[PDB]
RNA sequence: CGAAAGCUAUUUAGGUAGCGCCUCGGACGAAUACCAUUGGGGGUAGAGCACUGUUUCGGCACCGAUGCAAACUCCGAAUACCGAUGAGUAAUAUCCGGGAGACACACGGCGGGUGCUAACGUCCGUCGUGGAGAGGGAAACAACCCAGACCGCCAGCUAAGGCCCCAAAUUCCUAGUUAAGUGGGAAACGAGGUGGGAAGGCAUAGACAGCUAGGAGGUUGGCUUAGAAGCAGCCAUCCUUUAAAGAAAGCGUAAUAGCUCACUAGUCGAGUCGGCCUGCGCGGAAGAUGUAACGG
RNA sequence: CCUCCUAAAGAGUAACGGAGGAGUACGAAGGUGCGCUCAGAACGGUCGGAAAUCGUUCAUAGAGUAUAAAGGCAAAAGCG
RNA sequence: CGCUCAACGGAUAAAAGGUACUCUGGGGAUAACAGGCUGAUACCGCCCAAGAGUUCAUAUCGACGGCGGUGUUUGGCACCUCGAUGUCGGCUCAUCUCAUCCUAGGGCUGAAGCAGGUCCUAAGGGUAUGGCUGUUCGCCAUUUAAAGAGGUACGCGAGC
RNA sequence: GCUGACGACCAUAGCACGAUGGCACCACCUGAUCCCUUCCCGAACUCAGAAGUGAAACAUCGUCGCGCCAAUGGUAGUGUGGUUUCGACCAUGUGAGAGUAGGUCAUCGUCAGCU
């Protein structure tokens, strides 16, 4: 199964790993929209930048 | 008490009618708790060493004479805070006058002699 | 003026005070205690000042427990003194008080002449205080 | 300098950094004279296959994995070889 | 005098952050354990803890707590306060046999 | 494409050099990062007195209560760091070589030393921004907040921040609080501001206040003191007639005297009294060219 | 140059920050084999005591470790 | 094997000072003035009330302690200025604050009156001349209703 | 069923108190010729032995007096994001130490011997 996660808010000014986490779900920039596997480790990365995206 | 005051140091005796009681040294152990200068106080200031700011051009002797005798004053007043009893102020005219205007119960001074003999090396 | 007979090390790095009184914030010996709502340092003069001012007040007729006992070593830079070249002389002893401390307990007199005592200890401390009494639990 | 109290009490001497501690940990793939512990005394003793050098530093003495322990009635640290 | 009334403390009640909007709903957190049977999470009315904890028997008699249905004679075994403000925070109390 | 203001050394300290960081070329190809699960070691935050010290009280150095500590630890996290396994995502990591620049950094956080838990202070660690970054917000304002400008558009949605007028957008809706222009500087402390909360005391056997009458005898309690008479201070605080009245809560006297109060009865008729907790207010609150401490 | 702390539980990490050491010693104080266990406290005992040596009973180290501190030390690394 | 080459990555085998007679290249990377930040200290105010005051804490004063305000002393920092922001004092000419020296209105008083003391309101005006010393200040003489405390680059040298 | 040896483990295994055990085993025990011991000493070590005793020790069993172990709940701290009056607070994840209830007089393995 897969999920949908969107950035809401800038990763420009964000800690190392949590950019990392954005580059990892695949985000690019604002309000990009991305299909990501729903696994645990995909929720993780989730999880851990979940103050500036979405999973709708 | 006697407050000795020159441009170098303050002295502070304590005394009745014509005797010395105490003279106020590191030895006296009332000084202990003592948080100004305790004496006998030397003029350790600034421009008397020469660290400072203002070198000489500026003129400010009187204003840093009248802070050493402010801070003496502070001194005298912390050790009567708890032994209350008038002062004489001996020194120089000079002297006794920057300590008059700033003294911080100047009611409480009975007497100021300005015609005392070796008011550093003296008994 | 108290102050510790001998210590391991004449100064002390400043330090933090942070968190309640978990422990220290009980009636435990008297029958009343004074307790610090707010935090900050009890000199050793403030701590002789109030033991004074309770015991002239309760005149020789009530037990007096001082919970507090200044321990940490203060130092400071005298005037005219550039910052650095070593860390100042100590000067004064405080005690850390954190909100809760009981810092005077009272016990073996009246209720009134007690509060008494203790709102005039409290005025002469730099702390926000309460009269609390002795529980069980 | 009103009070005179500045008083030399001269101390400003530190000694250079020697790098101790657990270089390898538990479950580590490790081959034979890896240093495992830099370490004043016997912190951590050497059990099978880790031997201890005159600084009390412990190596690998086979390959294998590094594995930690506490054993023994004195309630040691132990580091261990397992052939794995 | 003896008697309190509880309700059933959830297991989505129990930890720091739950505790916290706990006690902001005007509800103290308590346990009931020992006797023989396994330990039950209570919460206390605050201001019916305060009035109990006034009267000096209450820490030295047999205490009963109805949680909305079941009952547990117990014992105030431990009281939880505030360092400062002085207000009761936890209550533990000791199933008698 | 894109730094650094670091480490080490230096007759070095504003110079230079190796390393770190930038670029270009080649090699290599997931060896890299993020996350999930998982294997480790630790002595920090917290905590605590088992050691080293330090602290108080009681009993009799030891016992029992009770505190504290960078150079104390019977304990002890979160994180971080070192490994493993596994997905997906991704302009990865590593090595060899050509060319550098840089080795004055600053602020805002966080953890500290120093200082005064002063400094737009200083010294480390660690993050972000500036440096080398425009745009929007914070009146104005490198370093704060939001956000990373390829160029053009008289299109739309939003972020922080905002929506009475300057000035784009609510004189929007609901419930309440404030009366201080509080909002739109400032503490201990003071006060009968006002709203809310959890409880109490008293009351038609008449509460609270007011008003009328009494408020007494032993007795000037004893001691002290020059005095010492309810009322300087110290030790008691007992009895009697009672409806009630203190060996007195104030004023007053040199001490007395005197005037009150507590308390009781009468009058009056319905609620009232005092503490605690929370919200928002009040006083405390004085400076220099001009209001001048909401940008207006 | 060494030890502790600052140093933020891996390493490292500055200050004219807080405290202390080194510029040696040893042919045994090195190797090995074998053997041993300390400080104290109390009781008894000639001179002899607070404390000498002797005996007993407790004693995981409250000792020692050439030397500062830290870490360690019973298989003692301590003592023959 | 020979280095306290100890300034310990060790410049030479071999080495001190003066400069107000000075000079160059630079720095506000870094001091002295003045500004700025801070406010320990200082000054001013407030809280408590042991006490003093014949009695009597609070007329007046306020021990031990606590809390602010100012920027105002002595300091701390090194942000501005070193391709130059002239120091102290006087003279001249000022301008503002109020923490008020006089004059004005008040409360309290240990206010009989006269004089005061303390506090509140109040900044409209006013608020000396000499001796000494470069002084600012200070002492002193003689006055005055009074002879204020301060800020203004410790106001003012392209005004002296 | 018990004893001994060697281990695992290293207090829920320990300490203390009491009880049981001598046919095997173990321990004391006897003697010091011999081997070997003592800076003196057959105490320890060593040898040669069984007249005696389970006294000590040791082993086993019992108990909660100490020790040790130890929840649940709460509190403290804390990573990330936000807020703040700088104390903290909120969202989320994590979560002690102390203390309390409670638990504990261990549990196993190889080999030999007597029954």
């Amino acid at each position: 199964k897969t999920m949908k996660v969107t950035q809401l808010k800038s990763g420009a000014h964000r800690l190392k790993s949590h950019k990392a986490s954005l580059k990892g779900l695949g985000l690019r920039r604002i309000n990009h929209s991305v299909v990501v596997e729903d696994t645990p480790s995909t929720r993780g990365m989730v999880n851990r930048v979940n103050y500036l995206v979405k999973v709708e | 008490y006697t407050v000795v005051l020159t441009r170098d140091k303050a002295r502070l005796i304590e005394a009745a009618n014509d005797r010395v009681v105490a003279e106020f040294d590191t030895d006296n152990a009332k000084q202990n708790n003592m948080e100004g200068i305790p004496f006998p106080i030397d003029n350790n200031g600034l421009y008397t060493t020469g660290d400072g700011g203002s070198d000489r051009s500026a003129n400010n002797e009187n204003s840093y004479l009248k802070e050493f005798f402010n801070q003496v004053d502070k001194s005298v007043q912390e050790l009567w805070g708890e032994h209350k009893m008038p002062l004489v102020i001996v020194g120089d005219v000079r002297n006794i006058s920057y300590y008059k205007e700033v003294c911080d119960r100047p009611e409480n001074i009975i007497a100021t002699v300005s015609n005392l003999t070796e008011l550093e090396d003296g008994n | 003026m108290l102050q510790p007979k001998r210590t391991k090390f004449r100064k002390m790095h400043k330090g933090r005070n942070t968190g309640l009184a978990h422990r220290g914030s009980t009636v435990a010996f008297g029958q009343f205690g004074l307790k610090s709502l707010t935090r900050g340092r009890m000199t050793a003069r403030q701590i002789e000042a109030a033991r004074r001012t309770i015991t002239r007040k309760i005149k020789r007729g009530g037990k007096i427990w001082i919970r507090v006992f200044p321990d940490k070593p203060i130092s400071n830079k005298p005037l005219e003194v550039r910052m650095g070249k070593g860390k100042g002389p100590v000067e004064y002893w405080v005690c850390e008080i954190k909100p809760g401390k009981m810092l005077y307990e009272l016990e073996g007199i009246s209720e009134e002449l007690a509060r008494e005592a203790l709102t005039l200890a409290a005025a002469k401390l730099p702390f926000k205080t309460t009269i609390v009494k002795r529980t069980i639990m | 300098a009103h009070k005179k109290a500045a008083g030399s009490s001269r101390n400003g001497r530190d000694s250079n950094p020697k790098m101790l501690g657990v270089k390898i940990f538990g479950g580590q793939a490790i081959v034979a004279g890896n240093i495992i512990v830099r370490q004043r005394g016997t912190e951590f003793h050497a059990g099978a296959g880790v031997g201890m050098g005159r600084d009390h530093t412990l190596f690998a003495l086979n390959d294998g994995v590094v594995k930690f322990a506490t054993k023994g009635k004195f309630n040691r640290r132990y580091v261990m070889v397992e052939e794995a | 005098h003896f008697a309190l009334n509880a309700v059933d403390r959830s297991a989505e009640l129990q930890g720091k952050g739950a505790s916290r909007r706990l006690r902001k709903q005007n509800l103290v957190p308590a346990i009931i354990y020992g006797g023989n049977e396994e330990p039950a999470s209570i919460s206390i009315k605050i201001n019916e803890l305060v009035k109990a904890l006034e009267f000096e028997a209450f820490f030295s008699h047999i205490l009963t707590i109805t949680v909305d249905g079941v009952e547990e004679q117990a014992v105030i075994k431990a009281l939880q306060r505030h360092p400062a403000k002085g207000f009761p925070m936890h209550a533990d109390f000791q199933r008698i046999v």
